[PDB]
């Protein structure tokens, strides 16, 4: 008989039981897999979708059930570079411009994370009633430079994570009066300066705009991130 | 050079935080304790509040008695000389029952006795714990992942001084309390075992370990490495995925052909954890109570 | 075929050798010059197995095993059926891996995220490279690597690690296996915190990560916080393995005696080397 044998047994198909689980519950997102043309894949491998599950979401937002039908909802701006599948494809504009590649944003609520309490998790810090700088050099006041070894603006607040107290973008006001967010772990503070390694300083401009200037929605922290990052790729050129 | 965001550059502090009320006896919160800025550059500097209520404060004086009657042996050994008990410390052990006294409780204080007592004592103070780990989530209506994933510690060790030792016949077989004593007794555990190598629950507990170590290295990284795009803050990115999560999966599609979701790896990753102990304890429940020798047992199966 | 939302990223760049050559995907997979050099490696590596097991008669993957040359080869090279295949497998290997972290490479900047997944693989490359080639360079021979081969290789562990007594005393061993079991910890309440705030009580709405801070604080008097806790992890494994490696390149090298009497350099400093009592007096 033995015990142990049963025991071993047992445990690998628990085991293959569970790593099946654990595929089909990792496929919530982003299946049924598709072609390049955005038509469903005819091989979509011998894991199944899983039932759907409903996410109740806080402060009336509503739910989210998933699996459910994926839809990019947004243009995108590549065009394929072959004949047949498993190639690049390339930007039809400026990539920079048109969010693609690592220059890309998903079309998240244009909605501001909330806080347990419902109110804006992340706010200028001019805004936040008690917040302060508490170690480090503090970055209000600096020049921001590029890759470009120029100043493209300066620090004019911190936006501060409240519930979690923490730095999570810098405000920049650039030559004509107008600011963007810089990422704060895009950007490296100084003794003298801020310096932003990703973006030449004539990109500063072209840092997508938040709607209103004491608040920041999911889908402009995905515009302002993904073009940020997407100019350690495009930088580049210059001339 | 490039900022990695292992440390941050500049804290920023506000009015301490005491926390979401929901449910919560805030009656049995502390006040906040005292920031630190040399936990502020890697975490959060706040510390406090502690909740604490009856069945924690029954935890900590529990776990505090079991500390002080091991210590208070080790002080016995050491003749009650601080140099001594420096110099010794390591070696100093509060040890079992001898086998003679099987599962009695009439050992003499000092022949096995203080063992129990002290055994006694972490019995209740981490049974208690496990109480508070449910409690405490049940009270923020948190579903009860924390609670059964330290079950799954709490499994290996009854097994080592609770479940093993009484299904053996006696309290002898249990762990002592002492530094190197108790590293003595798991190299002891596997010769007489003949071997732990070929426990197939050992080698599967230190696959789950050594697993568990490639997937917080694979999480942690990545995590970071997309926390430029958000990345951490997790339960948003699983209620509205962005770009963090979606370059998190693809880094790991395009590297090993599948990838996981934001909610999912988090499945993944409890599941690695547990099972170190689940298996772990199943391969030494098993030990010397079913299977004597365990390069024997694989001779005869697998 | 591809993720719903993944076309938009598979744009050329990032490459670090060969340009477009080898700027393309098969299936799900990223190619690139590095994915070229992954495949030659592990291909070559899994090919000189393969005769290694004609070599030793046998194709069951339980009892196929390369072995290291014979110390008495030192560090020269040795006929191929006697350690010169492992030679040249341990090339591949390492080959294999380097690929692997250069292809995350170009994999990441394509994607325009951090390197810090490579560069964690990096540790774990280190820790494989210090018990194949750091350590037996430094001990004189390739014999004290370890075989290739699911069983075998225990054997080497248990061999290894019983020379030096129990290997329990190896004071970087204690503290690599600490952060081990600490980071199975830490992962094992990530884990269960996120999920917990994600799927709460029944019919409840989504905790958020104010709730986990708060969990924690009631629970223990801390969080770590949500960056923290993946920085620590990071950390705890990073670190294990950093004094794995640690444990075992001081080991034959700088201290070859029973590692248990490492300790009395502690239990005889003077002030107390001599008093009586205690475990040692
Ligand atoms: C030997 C071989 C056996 C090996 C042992 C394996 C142990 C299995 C344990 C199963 C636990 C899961 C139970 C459960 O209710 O799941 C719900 C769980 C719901 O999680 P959720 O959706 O986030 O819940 C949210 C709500 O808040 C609602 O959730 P909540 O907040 O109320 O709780 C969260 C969730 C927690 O679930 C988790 O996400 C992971 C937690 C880890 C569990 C640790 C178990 C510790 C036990 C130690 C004792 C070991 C004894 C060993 C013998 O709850 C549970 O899983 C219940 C666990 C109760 C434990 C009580 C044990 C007493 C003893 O879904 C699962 O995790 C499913 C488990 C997948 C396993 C599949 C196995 C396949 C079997 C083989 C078939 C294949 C055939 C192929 C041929
Ligand atoms: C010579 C030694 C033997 C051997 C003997 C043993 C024995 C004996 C055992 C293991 C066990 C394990 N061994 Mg082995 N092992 C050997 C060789 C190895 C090697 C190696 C590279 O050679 C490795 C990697 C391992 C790895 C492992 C782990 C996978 C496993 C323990 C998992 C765990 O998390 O435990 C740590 C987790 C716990 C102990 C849970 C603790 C939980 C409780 C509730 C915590 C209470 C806290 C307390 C109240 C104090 C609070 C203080 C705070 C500050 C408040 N072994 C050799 C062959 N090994 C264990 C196992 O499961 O084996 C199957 C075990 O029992
Ligand atoms: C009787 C045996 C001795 C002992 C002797 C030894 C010896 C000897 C060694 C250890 C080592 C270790 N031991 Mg000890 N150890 C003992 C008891 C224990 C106990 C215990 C509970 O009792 C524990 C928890 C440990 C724990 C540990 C770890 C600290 C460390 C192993 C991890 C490591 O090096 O990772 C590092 C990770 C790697 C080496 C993995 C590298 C992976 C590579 C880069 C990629 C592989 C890819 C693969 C080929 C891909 C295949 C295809 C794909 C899957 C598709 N030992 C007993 C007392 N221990 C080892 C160590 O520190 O090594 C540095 C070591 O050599
Ligand atoms: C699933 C596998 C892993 C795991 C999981 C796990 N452990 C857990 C949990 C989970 C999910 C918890 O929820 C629970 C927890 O609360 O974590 C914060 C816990 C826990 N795991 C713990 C320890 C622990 N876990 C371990 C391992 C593991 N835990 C596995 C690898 C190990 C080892 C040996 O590897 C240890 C030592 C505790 C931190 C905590 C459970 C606490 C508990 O039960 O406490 C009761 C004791 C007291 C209330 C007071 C004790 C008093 C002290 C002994 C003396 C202190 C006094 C002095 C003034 C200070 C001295 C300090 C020195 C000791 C350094
Ligand atoms: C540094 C912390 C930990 C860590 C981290 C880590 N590992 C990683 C990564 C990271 C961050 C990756 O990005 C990478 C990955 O892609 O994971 C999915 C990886 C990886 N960790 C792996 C395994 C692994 N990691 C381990 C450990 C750890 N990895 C650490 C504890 C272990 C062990 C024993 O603990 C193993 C087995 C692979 C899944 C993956 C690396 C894949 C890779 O390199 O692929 C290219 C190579 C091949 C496809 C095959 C090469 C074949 C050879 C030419 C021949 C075989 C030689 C080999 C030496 C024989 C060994 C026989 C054994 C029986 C001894
Ligand atoms: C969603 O987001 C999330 C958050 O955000 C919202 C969060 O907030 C959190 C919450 C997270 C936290 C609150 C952080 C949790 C912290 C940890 C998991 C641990 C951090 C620990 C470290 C950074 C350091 C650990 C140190 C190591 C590994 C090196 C130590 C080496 C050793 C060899 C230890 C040796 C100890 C000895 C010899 C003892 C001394 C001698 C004695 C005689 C006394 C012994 C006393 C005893 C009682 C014996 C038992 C001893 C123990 C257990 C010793 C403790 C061990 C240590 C190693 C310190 C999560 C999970 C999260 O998901
Ligand atoms: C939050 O966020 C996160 C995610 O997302 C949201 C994530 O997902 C993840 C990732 C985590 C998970 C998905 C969890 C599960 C993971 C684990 C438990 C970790 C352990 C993982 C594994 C064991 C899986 C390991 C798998 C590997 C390493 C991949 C398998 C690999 C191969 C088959 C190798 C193939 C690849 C190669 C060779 C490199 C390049 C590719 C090519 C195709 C090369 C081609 C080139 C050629 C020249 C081909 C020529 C062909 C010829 C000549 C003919 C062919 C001949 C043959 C014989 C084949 C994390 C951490 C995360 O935090
Ligand atoms: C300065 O000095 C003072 C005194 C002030 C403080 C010093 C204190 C010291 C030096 C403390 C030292 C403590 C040490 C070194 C502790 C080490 C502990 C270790 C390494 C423990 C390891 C393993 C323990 C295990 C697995 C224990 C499991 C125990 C149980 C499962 C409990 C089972 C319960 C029993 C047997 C009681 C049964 C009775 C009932 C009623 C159920
Ligand atoms: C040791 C655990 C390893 C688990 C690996 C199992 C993962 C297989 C998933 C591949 C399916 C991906 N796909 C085709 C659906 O896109
Ligand atoms: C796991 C880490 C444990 C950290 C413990 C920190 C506890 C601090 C609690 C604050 C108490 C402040 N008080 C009440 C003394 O004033
Ligand atoms: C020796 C300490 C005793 C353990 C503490 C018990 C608390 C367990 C909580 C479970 C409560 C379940 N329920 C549905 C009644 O809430
Ligand atoms: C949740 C992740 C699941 C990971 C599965 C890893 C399987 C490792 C294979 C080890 C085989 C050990 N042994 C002796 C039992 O055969
Ligand atoms: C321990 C063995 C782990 C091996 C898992 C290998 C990953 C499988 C990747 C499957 C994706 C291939 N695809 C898309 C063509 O289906
Ligand atoms: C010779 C000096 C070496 C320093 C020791 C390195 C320890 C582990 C490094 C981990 C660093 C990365 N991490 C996790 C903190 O982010
Ligand atoms: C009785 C079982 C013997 C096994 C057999 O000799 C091996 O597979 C040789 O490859
Ligand atoms: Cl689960
Ligand atoms: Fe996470
Ligand atoms: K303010
Ligand atoms: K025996």
């Amino acid at each position: 008989f033995d015990l142990a044998s049963l025991a071993i047994y047992s445990f690998w198909i628990f085991l293959a039981g569970l790593i099946y689980y654990l595929q089909t519950e990792n496929m919530r997102e982003g299946y049924p897999l598709e072609n390049e043309d955005g038509t469903p894949a005819a091989n979509q491998g011998p894991f199944p979708l899983p039932k759907p599950k409903t996410f109740i979401l806080p402060h009336g937002r509503g739910t989210l059930t998933v699996p459910g039908p994926e839809s990019e909802d947004r243009p995108i701006a590549l065009a394929r570079t072959a004949v047949s599948e498993g190639f690049p494809h390339a930007p039809t504009g400026d990539p920079m411009k048109d969010g693609v590649g690592p220059a890309s944003w998903v079309a998240r609520r244009d909605l501001p994370e909330l806080d347990g309490h419902g109110h804006n998790k992340i706010k200028p810090m001019k805004a936040a009633a008690g917040f302060h700088v508490s170690a480090g050099k503090n970055p209000i006041g600096l020049p921001v430079r590029g890759c470009d070894l120029e100043i493209a603006g300066k620090v004019v607040d911190i936006w501060v994570d409240i519930p979690e107290q923490m730095a999570r973008f810098l405000e920049v006001e650039l030559k004509d009066g107008s600011t963007r967010l810089l990422p704060m772990q895009m950007v490296k503070v100084q003794s003298n300066r801020v310096h932003v390694n990703a973006l030449s300083s004539d990109l500063f401009a072209g840092i997508p705009t938040i709607k209103s200037p004491t608040e920041v929605t999911l889908l402009e922290e995905d515009k302002i991130c993904g073009y940020v990052a997407g100019g350690l790729m495009y930088a580049a050129p210059k001339r | 050079a490039e900022y990695q965001n292992i440390f941050s550059q500049v804290q920023v502090r506000g009015p301490a935080d005491l926390g979401m009320t929901e449910d919560v006896n805030l009656a049995n919160r502390s006040g906040v304790g005292p920031f630190s800025t040399l936990l502020g550059w890697f975490g959060n500097a706040q510390l406090g509040p502690i909740y604490l209520g009856s069945l924690g404060v029954l935890s900590l004086f529990s776990g505090l008695m079991w500390f002080f009657t091991i210590g208070i042996w080790f002080w016995y050994q050491a003749g009650w000389n601080p140099a001594v008990f420096l110099r010794d410390l390591f070696f100093f052990s509060l040890e079992p029952p001898a086998p003679e006294y099987g599962l009695s409780f009439a050992a003499p204080l000092k022949e096995g006795g203080l063992w129990l007592i002290a055994s006694f004592f972490m019995f209740v103070a981490v049974w208690s714990w496990w109480g508070r780990t449910y409690l405490r989530a049940q009270a923020l209506g948190m579903g009860k992942h924390t609670a059964w994933a330290f079950l799954s510690a709490i499994w290996l060790w009854m097994v080592l001084g609770f479940i093993r030792p009484i299904l053996m016949g006696s309290w002898s077989e249990a762990v002592p309390y002492g530094i190197f004593s108790h590293l003595d007794w798991t190299n002891n555990f596997s010769l007489v075992h003949g071997n732990l190598f070929y426990n197939p629950f050992h080698g599967l507990s230190i696959a789950f370990l050594y697993g568990s170590a490639l997937l917080f290295a694979m999480h942690g990284a990545t995590i970071l490495a997309v926390s430029r795009f958000g990345g951490e803050r997790e339960l948003e990115q699983i209620a509205d995925r962005g770009t963090a999560a979606e370059r998190a999966a693809l880094f790991w599609r395009w590297t090993m052909g599948f990838n996981a979701t934001m909610e999912g790896i988090h499945r993944w990753a409890i599941w690695m954890a547990v099972l170190v102990t689940l298996t772990g304890g199943i391969g030494i429940l098993l030990s010397g109570t079913v299977v004597d020798n365990w390069y024997v047992w694989g001779q005869n199966h697998g | 075929a591809l993720l719903s939302f993944e076309r938009k990223y598979r744009v050329p760049g990032g490459t670090l050798v060969g340009g477009n050559l080898f700027d393309f995907w098969v299936g799900p997979f990223y190619v690139g010059f590095f994915g070229v050099a992954t495949f030659f490696f592990a291909a070559l590596g899994i090919i000189l197995i393969a005769w290694s097991a004609v070599l030793q008669g046998t194709w069951n993957p339980q009892l196929i095993s390369v072995y290291p040359p014979a110390l008495e080869y030192g560090l020269g090279g040795a006929p191929l059926a006697k350690g010169g295949l492992w030679q040249i497998i341990t090339i591949c290997a390492t080959g294999a891996f380097v690929s692997w972290a250069l292809r995350e490479v170009e994999i990441c900047r394509k994607l325009g995220i951090g390197y810090h997944i490579p560069f964690a693989f990096a540790f774990a490359i280190l820790a494989y490279l210090t018990l194949v080639l750091f350590r037996p360079v430094m001990m004189g021979a390739w014999g004290y690597a370890f075989p290739y081969g699911i069983w075998t290789h225990l054997d080497w562990v248990s061999n290894t690690g019983y020379t030096y007594g129990n290997f329990h005393y190896n004071p970087a061993h204690m503290i690599a296996i600490s952060f081990f079991f600490t980071n199975a910890l830490a992962l094992a309440l990530h884990g269960a915190l996120v999920l917990s705030a994600a799927n709460p009580e029944k019919g409840k709405e989504m905790r958020t990560p104010d709730h986990e801070d708060t969990f924690f604080r009631d629970l223990v008097g801390y969080s770590i916080g949500t960056l923290g806790i993946h920085r620590l992890g990071l950390l705890l494994s990073l670190s294990a393995v950093f004094f794995s490696a640690l444990c075992m390149i001081i080991t034959g090298t700088i201290w070859f005696d029973q590692w248990v009497d490492w300790w009395q350099w502690w239990v005889k400093l003077p002030w107390w080397a001599n008093i009586p009592g205690g475990i040692n007096g």
